[PDB]
């Protein structure tokens, strides 16, 4: 379970493009979207609801 | 899906699905007109003329 828990919580949510190609006629703005890296501290890990 | 009463849901009508590109980022043209193109590199090796 614990293992699971982990897998599920301590992932990189791997995140898109706002105005990827292909766009709308538009766009304008361009720029990459950077989600979540992963948990570095032992408090972090300590956390993650089992 | 097949929600409980009637029938099932096909991708049509979740999504376009059309035959696009691989990827969109790249383009190019030729002096006006737009065209698309390989530019080689020659192989550490062979000769640049043959």
């Amino acid at each position: 379970d614990v293992s699971s828990a982990i897998q599920a919580q301590n992932v990189q949510i791997s995140s898109g493009q706002l105005g990827g190609l292909p766009a709308v006629k538009g766009q304008q703005l361009n720029a990459t979207i950077i989600g979540k890296t992963r948990l570095q501290t032992a408090e972090q890990f300590e956390n993650i609801l089992l | 899906k097949v929600n409980p009463d009637g029938s099932q849901v096909r991708l049509k009508d979740v999504a376009d699905v059309g035959l696009g590109g691989q990827d969109y980022s790249i383009n190019a043209q030729f002096n006006g007109s737009p065209a698309s193109g390989i530019a080689i590199k020659l192989a550490t090796g062979a000769n640049a003329l043959d």
